[PDB]
Parts: C-alpha cells; structure tokens; sequence
RNA sequence: CUGCAUGGCUGUCGUCAGCUCGUGUUGUGAAAUGUUGGGUUAAGUCCCGCAACGAGCGCAACCCUUAUCCUUUGUUGCCAG
C-alpha cells in the first residue's frame, strides 16, 4: 500500500532536515516519495503577568510553534523499509508512521 | 619645477589686493586688475628648496602627511597621497589629530575594526539598520581618518594646501616641533611655515602641479 | 498637527450619483459603520425630497445646504489671562461639512416618524432657509458680527 | 487558454478567469446578482468594466473565500483588473490611475495587552 | 527601567535552546518537572566541578544530559565512575533509561554562569566585591572578549544601605539581536543575606 | 513581622532623547569644551558651523508578523482543461 510518515517539531529548519534525510534516503533506495508536504503550523500560544505582584498591563506574550511535515512513501520495497528504518534522526523530532 | 612651467597653470596668480596680508610683500610681483601677482623668480627657488629637504626627510623613512581638505582638491591630494606611499588628511581637519594624537589614534582602532570586520568578519548578518548605521560611522571615520590610518606615529613633516584654510594643522605641527612646507597664498600668514613656498593655492591646475611635483619628489628620495 | 501637516483622504463618490459631496453626507449621517443602512436612508430622504417638491435631486440638495453654509465664524483664544473670540473666515470644503454636519445633527434632534422623514424635512426646512440648522448657522454669525472688532 | 488574475483584500481571496463573448459573471456557481445582495458592491466588480470596455465582450468566471461582502468584492475587482492586464497589459496606465491595480494593504490591526482593543484604551480616572 | 532577559529575547536568533526534546501537552508538564529535578540534582552534587550549563534532549523513550562543564576530570572522577552513578540515579529520577555527556568548558572566563559563580563564591569566602569584579573583568578581556559587565546588588560588604554597583570594559550592545551576549546569574547567599550577581559578555556579532 | 536590612521580578517619567569616556584644549580650582550655534529629523537623526579629534551605551539596523512576486512540496488543502 503506502507508509507515511507524519513529522512534528518546534524547529523548522531542524523538521525539514530530518524531512530531507527521509526524502533522499527514499529517493536513492529507488522508492517513489510524493512530498515533502507543509501541513499547518499550529502555534499555541501564553500571556503571562511579568510581575509577581500587581502591574496587571505588564505581560510577556509567549508561542510555541509546532511545525508539521508529511513525508508520502509509494512504494514500500524491503530496501527501502530498511534504509529508514534505522535513520538517525534528531532527538527533538516526533516521528509518526501510518500503515 | 620651472618658472616657465609654473607660469602656465597660473601659480602666479593671486586673491585681490583687498585681501592680502602684507608679510608677504617680499614675495609679490606686483598687481594688475586689483589682483596681487607673485613673483615665480621668488617661488622656485623657494620650492626647489622645499622639495630638497622633503626628498632629504623621505630617505630617511619619514613619514609625510599632506593636508589639504578644499573641497575642490580633495581627491586631487589624496592620488598624490597615494602615489608615493605617505598619508592624508583631506576632509575637515578634526582639530587635536596631532596634540591630542593618543585620543584620536583610538578612532583609528575603531576605523580598522570596523571595515576589517566588515569584510574578513563580514557580517552581513545584521539587524537591517546596522548594514546602513555601521556603514554610516564607516563612511565617515573613511573621510576624516582615510589617509592617516596607517601612520602609526605623529609625522616628520606636513605638506600643505593653503596656509589660512589650514592654519589649524599648522598650529599643531608648530607645536610638536614639526617642520611645515605649505603653499602660501598672498591672503595668508607665513610666520607659521619653516619652508614657505608662495603660490595660488585654489586653481585645481596650480595645486595639481605643487602637489604632482611633491608626490614625484618623495618617491625619488625613497628609490634612493 | 504640531509639526505633521497632512493632505486629507479624497473619499469615493456616492454610488447612486456619483457624488463626493453625497459621500461626505452619507458618512456624515452614517453611525456605527453601518453604510449601508447609512445612504439607504439618504436617498429615501432624497428621494421624498425629489418626488414631492420640484425634483432636481442634487439641485434639491444645493438649495438646501446654500442656505445653511457659513460664510464666517469664531474660534476662541487666550491671549493675557483673557479668553478672546476672533472671527475667522472659514475656507470652502468646511463650509459645506458644516453645513451637512447641522443638517444631519438637526435631523435627529426632530419629532417625525423616522430618520429619512425627519432628513427629508430638514433639507426642505433649509431649502426655504428655515429650522434649526439655519439658525445654527445664524448664530454663528450673530456671534461672529459681535467680535467684528477683534478681526 | 484561459487569461487569469488572483485578487485579494482583508482575509479574502478571489480567483478571477478571463474568456471572451458576453457580459455574463459566475461568482462562486452563483450570478452576481445572487452573491451579493448590496447593488454599490455589484458595481466594484463592474467597474474594471468601465475604462477597460466589457459590454458583451467577454466572460469573467471567478470565485472567492475568505473575508466578508467588501472584502470579497474588493479581492474581485483586484483580480479582474489582474486578469484584464493578462490579456493585454498596455490596459495597465487607465488602471493605475483607476487605483485598481493596488493590493489594500490594510488589514485589521491585532488586540494589545492593556488596551481595550487594538488601539481604545481603559478609560482614564484622575482620582 | 526594566530590561528584557537577553538569553530569552535571543532564543532562536543566536542562543539555543536548553531543552530541546519535543512533547505533546499530555506530558510536556512531567517532562519539564522531570527536567527541573535532574537539573537540581547534577547542580548540587557537581556544585564544585564548575558546571555552567546542563543541556537535555529526550530521544524516544530516553533522557540524555549534556554536562558543559570547565572541570571534566572531576564530574567524570577515576575512569568513570562518577559519570556513572549520576547515570544510575538520573535514570530514577527521569523514570526512562540515561545518558550522560560532558562538554569541555575550554574557556570559562568567557562563560558567563562560571563568571557569575566565581564571584559569588568569592563573597561567600570575604573577597572586596570592586576586587571580584574588577578580576572578573580583567581577565574575560585579556581573553578576546568583545565586552563585559558584570553587576553586584544589595548590601555590598555588609552594608547596611542595600548598593548595586557593575564595572564595564569593551563592548556590550544589548539592542542587538545579532550580538553573541552570554547572559547569567549567580546569588550570593552570606551572614547578611543575599548578593545577586549579573554578568553580560559581548562575543561578537552573527 | 520588617519591601526602611535583601536577591529576583515589576510600575513609572518614557521608545522621551538622552547618558558617558580617551586624547586635546580652557580655568588656580570645583568644572568646561566635545554634547553652547544655524537648519532638519521619529530621534544627541542627519548636515553645515565649531578647540576639538574620536569613540562607547541608548536612536536606527539585525528579529517576529503583514502587503506583491519567484522557486520547492502537493495531503487531510486545491479543481483551470
């Protein structure tokens, strides 16, 4: 069928270079790779009051964003599945599989 | 140079009678059309003499700091500068270059570490106002400290352009026991100037000719 | 406007007759953005203007807001510990604001049914140069004739 | 082939098609007159039919989302001219001095901590 | 006035992260309290192996702290030993299995935490704060440093009137988001209470 | 309990245009000049002038976002033929 990969972190240029290593790795070890799609960044976000007491105008304004990356695999050949999946990949990238 | 050679640029010419200060009555011809002419009998020997003890300084690596900020000039003094391997001041004179040399040699620090980290630290990387903002005191450290950021010390002699314009250099030169060779034009004071040399000190022509003779001079008393 | 002086937004002209004026009035009668249901009530006004009184829609118009345009007026000052009132002479483009501003402040400060009535019979009122928004304009100038002196 | 011009205003966006023949207008599968219930709107997005002559000279098919009724008339007008400019791009000089050609770069400006809104501020007590 | 935390406002730009692991909101709280408890315990244990910053990551099901430390020797003790039993006792207190790294502090003198430490400890053993300082300064500059200021606040020698004072060589532009300026923080906790200590150090620009 | 013993954080004049240093020079000296002036800038912004010449912090720039476009990527978004 296919494998993709759903790709989530707060780092853009660190999501896309894990995205990359993905993409080529397929690309050389001759699977058919549609993507690397941006799926929306859902940036949460946090007002704080900045004194510990009183002062209520006096705020920081905090974001988390989280960045999303959907990496779609064709063709599942064994090589390929290999290749993958022993990639080193960044510490602070969640990687999702869909079977 | 030659009396002749000098006569065609027209060294010889002077400001009005009006304008004139009258120490230099030994070195004028005389005046036609309320103008006072200069005696070139007078101004050859005078700066043949001037380049003597310049091509004397220069063969014993003596630094030479021309000065001359006219805005007509400007450029005109620097290629001369430039061509015999000395320094410049040609943008206004920041009054203390040379009495107050050990404040105003920091700036120089500055100046270097500016266009040095500009290009081999490059940056470019920058904030978007910084490129134009360190840029801006650049420019104008370039301008006012260009010619003097590789003298190192204080010079051993100034060559000048218009005496008056530049009585402040002058001063500072006199102070510090350094000999001044100027151009001394009728309107100004030689009592400041070890070597006079009494000529037109605006006409581009004129002041290309001291100041082309002058450069040429220092590179034969440095090929030695 | 201490030190920035400005040139003023130049507003599109009534889409029914394509008139900057009737812009300046629809605006002006306009309340909490609401455009659309600002000239809805504007033509209604005009158009009750128009149909029973002599037609001419934007002759109308004029006939009306000629006879409530001030020539001149006051503006107050403070000079040695003394709040004096100089009588200036005030430039066209105001004239007519002014003049719409009355207009449309006179309408709603009115007894009838609704608020294209009422600005139908205020714009009457002032054709025949009558009812409150002329004499806001009188007043004006009594006030004005007054410190004539000061001028 | 078709000739064609994005517009966009506010949160809007419309996708505007040129073809030549009539003087009809298809604004999301709806007539111009259905879409929008406001007569002045209908003539913002005529009017890049005005210096530039469509009478029953050629279709415009187009479609928008995002915005409200302004905004997306405004985004139409945008992207006819856009796509009149496709088609010949001389046009451009009539539709400069038109005020059409430019993208209203005015968009709602955000609400800020201590203020009421983006720019009202708490009404102020002395004592 | 006040002034804005100059590491925080230049996260992203030119400083990184301290913690760097991704999590969903389910147990991004346990996570960063399960970090704060680490971070607390290698602090004490290691308080004299000069450690200026504890980076965490949080591959899969694991926990790896990076010990940037000026004294390797120490935090590792005789062939690693130490290194292990922060290990065996990380991994308790993380819940997941650890790994532990350590990153040489090549030159403390530059980093400001260690410069912050260095003084407070100074106070704490009755060193004239102008002297701390003033090495402090010295020394970062002899160094290559572009600038540095460090401050000291409250009741400086035992004063009775609380007192902020900094000295200030070189460079430190802190409008400048390009500007490398490491930025940090050290109290000195003495018989007449406490003496905070800033330290900022300009390292160049980009 | 003491914010009248403190750290850290915050309000505020106020994003107001200010605050300073080296060398020079002036005054017996505290100090001054630079940064007293003419214009102009959002701005000690810039320019002329100037016994000052230069420099650092703050202004501005580098950062986020928004307005036009280009390349890359098309699923869960898109639908011109």
């Amino acid at each position: 069928q296919r494998i993709r990969i759903r790709l989530k972190a707060f780092d853009h240029r660190l999501i896309d270079q894990a995205t990359a290593e993905i993409v080529e790795t397929a690309k050389r070890t001759g699977a058919q790779v549609r993507g690397p799609i941006p799926l929306p960044t859902r940036k949460e976000r946090f007002t704080v009051l900045i004194s510990p007491h009183v002062n209520k105008d006096a705020r920081d304004q905090y974001e988390i964003r989280t960045h999303l990356r959907l990496v779609d695999i064709v063709e599942p050949t064994e090589k390929t599945v290999d290749a993958l999946m022993r990639l080193d990949l960044a510490a602070g990238v969640d990687v999702q599989i869909s079977l | 140079v030659s009396m002749r050679d000098m006569l065609k640029a027209g060294v010889h010419f002077g400001h009005q009678t009006r304008y004139w200060n009258p120490k230099m009555k030994p070195f004028i011809f005389g005046a036609r059309n309320k103008v006072h002419i200069i005696n070139l009998e007078k101004t050859v020997p005078m700066f043949n003499e001037a380049l003597a003890e310049l091509n004397k300084i220069a063969s014993r690596k003596g630094k030479i700091l021309f000065v001359g900020t006219k805005r007509a000039a400007s450029e005109a003094v620097k290629d001369a500068a430039l061509s015999c391997d000395q320094f410049f001041v040609n943008h206004r004179w920041l009054g203390g270059m040379l009495t107050n040399w050990k404040t105003v040699r920091q700036s120089i620090k500055r100046l270097k570490d500016l266009e040095t980290q500009s290009q081999d630290g490059t940056f470019d990387k920058l904030t978007k106002k910084e490129a134009l903002m360190r840029t801006r005191e650049l420019e104008k450290l370039e301008n006012s400290l260009g010619g003097i950021k590789d003298m190192g010390g204080l010079p051993d002699a100034l060559f000048v352009i218009d005496a008056d314009h530049e009585h402040i250099a002058i001063k500072e030169a006199n102070n510090l026991g350094i000999p001044v060779f100027a151009i001394v034009d009728t309107n100004s004071d030689p009592d400041g100037v070890d070597f006079v040399i009494p000529g037109n000190d605006d006409a581009i022509r004129a002041v290309t000719l001291y100041l082309g003779a002058v450069a040429a001079t220092v590179r034969e008393g440095r090929s030695q | 406007p201490r030190r920035r002086v400005i040139g003023q937004r130049k507003i599109l002209p009534d889409p029914k007759f394509g008139s900057e004026l009737l812009a300046k009035f629809v605006n002006i009668l306009m309340v909490d953005g609401k455009k659309s249901t600002a000239e809805s009530i504007v033509y209604s006004a005009l158009e009750t203007l128009a149909q029973r009184s002599g037609k001419s829609e934007l002759e109308a118009f004029e006939v009306a807001l000629e006879n409530v345009r001030p020539t001149v007026e006051v503006k107050s000052r403070r000079v040695g510990g003394s709040t004096y009132q100089v009588p200036v002479e005030v430039r066209p483009v105001r004239r007519n604001a002014l003049a719409m501003r009355w207009i449309v402040e006179a309408a709603r400060k009115r007894g009838d049914k609704s608020m294209a009535l009422r600005l139908a019979n205020e714009l009457s009122d002032a054709a025949e140069n009558k009812g409150t928004a002329v004499k806001k304009r009188e007043d004006v100038h009594r006030m004005a004739e007054a410190n004539k002196a000061f001028a | 082939n078709q000739y064609y011009g994005t517009g966009r205003r506010k949160s809007s966006a419309a996708r505007v098609f040129i073809k030549p023949g009539n003087g009809k207008i298809v604004i999301n599968q709806r007539s111009l007159e259905q879409y929008f219930g406001r007569e002045t709107a209908r003539m913002v997005v005529r009017q890049p039919l005005e210096l530039v002559d469509m009478v029953e000279k050629l279709d415009l098919y187009i479609t928008v989302k995002g915005g409200g009724i302004s905004g997306q008339a405004g985004a139409i007008r945008h992207g006819i001219t856009r796509a009149l400019m496709e088609y010949d791009e001389s046009l451009r000089s009539e539709l400069r001095k038109a005020g059409f050609v430019t993208r209203d770069a005015r968009q709602v400006e955000r609400k800020k901590v201590g203020l009421r809104k983006a720019r009202r501020r708490p009404q102020f007590s002395k004592r | 006035g006040q002034k804005v935390h100059p590491n925080g406002i230049r996260l992203g730009i030119v400083k990184p992260w301290n913690s760097t692991w991704f999590a969903n909101t389910k147990e991004f709280a346990d996570n960063l309290d399960s970090d704060f408890k680490v971070r607390q315990y290698l602090t004490k244990e290691l308080a004299k192996a000069s450690v200026s910053r504890i980076v965490i990551e949080r591959p899969a099901k694991s926990i790896r702290v990076t010990i940037h430390t000026a004294r390797p020797g120490i935090v590792i003790g005789k062939k690693g030993e130490d290194v292990e039993k922060l290990r065996k006792v990380v991994a308790d207190i993380a819940g997941v299995p650890a790994q532990i790294n350590i990153a040489e502090v090549r030159k403390p003198e530059l980093d400001a935490k260690l410069v912050a430490d260095s003084i407070t400890s100074q106070l704490e053993r009755r060193v004239m704060f102008r002297r701390a300082m003033k090495r402090a300064v010295q020394n970062a500059m002899r160094l290559g440093a572009k600038g540095i200021k460090v401050e000291v606040s409250g009741r400086l020698g035992g004063a009775e009137i609380a007192r902020t004072e900094w000295y200030r060589e070189g460079r430190v532009p802190l409008h400048t988001l390009r500007a490398d300026i490491d930025y940090n923080t050290s109290e000195a906790h003495t018989t007449y209470g406490v003496i905070g200590v800033k330290v900022w150090i300009f390292k160049g620009e980009i």
